[PDB]
C-alpha cells in the first residue's frame, strides 16, 4: 500500500513583480519516503533548491518543502516537478500566484 | 498556550544501496530543533532553533551517541520486520517511531505518546494509560509479549513523565520569545471571476503560527463543508504557515457569503467578506 | 532531549 503525493506550489509572500520572494513547492500525504523534486524556471530546472528535512504526519505519511529565491514578473513561467513511486510520469503542477 | 515535543524516527531500507538510512527530528510545537541522519557526512546530532545551541558539549555527546545506537537498533528491527511478514531481503521497507508528551495550560502532563508504524500502516501504540499495548496485527502481538515481559511500558513511562515535561518545560524557557508567541493570521478575500456566471471567492490565511487554524465559508449563515475548496496547511519557510478556503459563488451574490477564522493567536474568531 | 531506552521489536 502505497499513497502519492499531494502537491502545492506557493510563494512566501504574496507575490509583487520585480519584488524579491521565495518559491515554494509542498509535498505532502506520500509514502514511501522516496521522492524527486524540482523547481522549474521557463520549463528549466533551478539549480541549487534547496529542502526542509524529512518527517511525517500522524497518519505516517510524508512531508517536506522544497524552496528558493525568485523575483516573479508578469510573463517568467514557474513550476514544481514531481516524481515519486506511484506517479507513472512526472507531475507537473505550475506556480499561479492567485494559489 | 499547550505546548508538545516530539521525536521522529524513520529508517528505511534499500537493498543492494548500502545500510537502512536512519533519521530523527525533534519538534516543540510545530519548531524542529535537533536532527540526525545517518547519510550526513559526519553523523551527529545537529541544532536546528536557536535556543537550543546554548546547551553544552555534553548535550550533544548524549543525544547524537542516542542517534547512533538507533541507528543500528532500527537496522535490527528491520530484520526483524521481515521475519515477522514473511518478507524476503530484496524489498525496501520503513519503520516510523513518534513519541513525546503533551502540556495542558499550567504546564502539567496532558498525556504521553509512542508509536510505531511499519510500512506506513500502524504496529504497536503505547496505551493513554502509558501501561498497556495496542497491538495492530499478529506480528506487533509477539512484540507486545517481548514488550509486556521486559517492562517497557514502566520504563516509557517514567521517561514520559519525568524527563519529557521536564525538558519540554526547559526548551519553552530558552524558547519563550518564539515558541511562547502565537501569530495570528493575516487574512484577506479574493475574487477571480470564472465566467460570465460564477466566481471564486477566496479566503487567505497568512503568516500564522502554530499551524492549527480553522476557516470555512458560511452561505446565509450556513457552513458550507461539502462545497468548500480547502488546501492543507503548507509552510510558507519562515515558521509561519499558510492556508486557503475557496467557494465558487454566482455572479451578484458575493455578500450571502462569510468566511470565519479561528486560531490561537486570535482574541476572538474573526468574520471576513469579500470588499470589493 | 531523547529517551535512552532500546526499543527491539
Amino acid at each position: 500500500i502505497q499513497r502519492t503525493p499531494k502537491i502545492q506550489v506557493y510563494s512566501r509572500h504574496p507575490a509583487e513583480n520585480g519584488k524579491s520572494n521565495f518559491l515554494n513547492c509542498y509535498v505532502s500525504g506520500f509514502h514511501p519516503s522516496d521522492i524527486e523534486v524540482d523547481l522549474l524556471k521557463n520549463g528549466e530546472r533551478i539549480e541549487k533548491v534547496e529542502h526542509s528535512d524529512l518527517s511525517f504526519s500522524k497518519d505516517w505519511s510524508f512531508y517536506l518543502l522544497y524552496y528558493t529565491e525568485f523575483t516573479p514578473t508578469e510573463k517568467d513561467e514557474y513550476a514544481c516537478r514531481v516524481n515519486h513511486v506511484t506517479l507513472s510520469q512526472p507531475k507537473i503542477v505550475k506556480w499561479d500566484r492567485d494559489m | 498556550g499547550s505546548h508538545s515535543m516530539r521525536y521522529f524516527y524513520t529508517a528505511m531500507s534499500r537493498p543492494g544501496r548500502g545500510e537502512p538510512r536512519f533519521i530523527t527530528v525533534g519538534y516543540v510545537d510545530d519548531t524542529q530543533f535537533v536532527r540526525f541522519d545517518s547519510d550526513a557526512t559526519s553523523p551527529r546530532m545537529a541544532p536546528r532553533a536557536p535556543w537550543i545551541e546554548q546547551e553544552g558539549p555534553e548535550y550533544w555527546d548524549r543525544e547524537t551517541q542516542i542517534s547512533k545506537t538507533n541507528t543500528q537498533t532500527y537496522r535490527e528491527n528491520l530484520r526483524t520486520a521481515l521475519r515477522y511478514y514473511n518478507q524476503s531481503e530484496a524489498g525496501s521497507h520503513i519503520i516510523q517511531r513518534m513519541y513525546g508528551c503533551d502540556l495542558g495550560p499550567d504546564g502539567r502532563l496532558l498525556r504521553g505518546h509512542n508509536q510505531l508504524a511499519y510500512d506506513g500502516k500502524d504496529y504497536i501504540a503505547l496505551n493513554e494509560d502509558l501501561s498497556s499495548w495496542t497491538a495492530a496485527d499478529t506480528a506487533a502481538q509477539i512484540t507486545q509479549l517481548k514488550w509486556e515481559a521486559a517492562r517497557v511500558a514502566e520504563q516509557l513511562r517514567a521517561y514520559l513523565e519525568g524527563e519529557c515535561v521536564e525538558w519540554l518545560r526547559r526548551y519553552l524557557e530558552n524558547g519563550k520569545e518564539t515558541l511562547q508567541r502565537a501569530d495570528p493570521p493575516k487574512t484577506h478575500v479574493t475574487h477571480h471571476p470564472i465566467s460570465d456566471h460564477e466566481a471564486t471567492l477566496r479566503c487567505w490565511a497568512l503568516g500564522f503560527y502554530p499551524a492549527e487554524i480553522t476557516l470555512t465559508w458560511q452561505r446565509d449563515g450556513e457552513d458550507q463543508t461539502q462545497d468548500t475548496e480547502l488546501v492543507e496547511t503548507r509552510p510558507a519557510g519562515d515558521r509561519t504557515f499558510q492556508k486557503w478556503a475557496a467557494v465558487v459563488v454566482p455572479s451578484g451574490e458575493e455578500q450571502r457569503y462569510t468566511c470565519h477564522v479561528q486560531h490561537e493567536g486570535l482574541p476572538k474568531p474573526l468574520t471576513l467578506r469579500w470588499e470589493p | 532531549r531523547q529517551d535512552i531506552l532500546d526499543l527491539w521489536i
